[PDB]
């Protein structure tokens, strides 16, 4: 499977 | 306590990098000592609770660090350096992790170091890597624009220099978690990435080895904002092979892909240009891309956008049988 998605946050 | 004492001691004990030169026994019993000794922890922290204090993230930190970050021949010892990587893996991964505590020893050198081992040619090391990076990224925010900047010099000096990396796809596949999610308005650097460097990987001869993954990476850009999709046809276009070669399905693939998700108002931008490339791979002298190309007309959604704008896309695929 792919890998799980990483939701944008401020930086 | 007296638990994480022995934790904290098994930990640096397999700090110590040893090897017996001319006593083959003592090697083997001191090799499965530290295998076991990983084994025990890799249980240890994965089935149970509270048992990652704050003062443990120094020693697991250190203890990675001593382990992975060495010098790559052009291994032998996977065996220990997997479990390792998958001690380090439960670490991240456990429910009692807190990035507020582990931000102070997981910093930008640790991040590079962990970045150089993806030149690594072992296959195994790169997987575990990839989702260790991945895990550090979605965990560490104050990480995460530094890790997107050395990958873009990875890339930078994998395309316009002459480094050749072994992890290229690896890295890709990273990338492609975090452009599925993105804000809801893309970020210029973010288009500045996809233009300046995700297009350009598509001149490398080596594509053949990462194209999956780009395509995919270029695919979630065009889900994100449709907008995008005008320059990115047409560097795909421009970087197609004009010399007949079999690399020519991996374009078709990654082209039927990017149509799966157009947008009809951005179809008729670029359709004129496309289906120009098509009519040549359908007249292909390599049987493999015209049999690549002529499968299209299966695709549903594209016959759609094909038969709305069939006075304008029939002429050029059929010439003597239609004209303007």
């Amino acid at each position: 499977p792919l890998l799980s998605p990483i939701p944008e946050l401020p930086e | 306590a007296d638990q994480e004492k022995l934790f904290i001691q098994k930990l640096r004990q397999c700090c110590v990098l040893f090897d017996f030169v001319s006593d083959p026994l003592s090697d083997l019993k001191w090799k499965e000592v530290k295998r076991a000794a990983l084994s025990e922890m890799v249980e240890y922290i994965t089935h149970n609770r509270n048992v990652i204090t704050e003062p443990i993230y120094p020693e697991v930190v250190h203890m990675f660090a001593v382990n992975m970050f060495r010098t790559l021949p052009p291994e032998a010892a996977w065996p220990h350096l997997q479990l390792v990587y998958e001690f380090f893996l439960r670490f991240l991964e456990s429910p009692d992790f807190q990035p507020n505590i582990a931000k102070k020893y997981i910093d930008q050198k640790f991040v590079l170091q962990l970045l150089e081992l993806f030149d690594s040619e072992d296959p195994r090391e790169r997987d575990f890597l990839k989702t260790t990076l991945h895990r550090i990224y979605g965990k560490f925010l104050g990480l995460r624009a530094y890790i997107r900047k050395q990958i873009n010099n990875i890339f930078y000096r994998f395309i316009y220099e002459t480094e050749h990396h072994n992890g290229i796809a690896e890295l890709l596949e990273i990338l492609g978690s975090i452009i599925n999610g993105f804000a809801l308005p893309l970020k210029e650097e973010h288009k500045i990435f996809l233009l300046k460097v995700l297009l350009p990987l598509h001149k490398v001869k080596s594509l053949s080895v990462y194209h999956p993954q780009l395509a995919y990476c270029v695919v979630q850009f065009l889900e994100k904002d449709s907008t995008l999709t005008e320059p990115v046809v047409m560097a795909l276009l421009k970087y197609w092979p004009k010399t007949h070669s079999p690399k020519e399905v991996m374009f078709l693939n990654e082209l039927e892909e990017i149509l799966d998700v157009i947008e009809p108002s951005e179809f008729v931008k670029i359709m004129e240009p496309l289906f120009r490339q098509l009519a040549k791979c359908v007249s292909s002298p390599h049987f493999q891309v015209a049999e690549r190309a002529l499968y299209y007309w299966n695709n549903e959604y594209i016959m759609s956008l094909i038969s709305d704008n069939a006075a304008k896309i029939l002429p050029i695929m059929f010439p003597s049988l239609y004209r303007n």
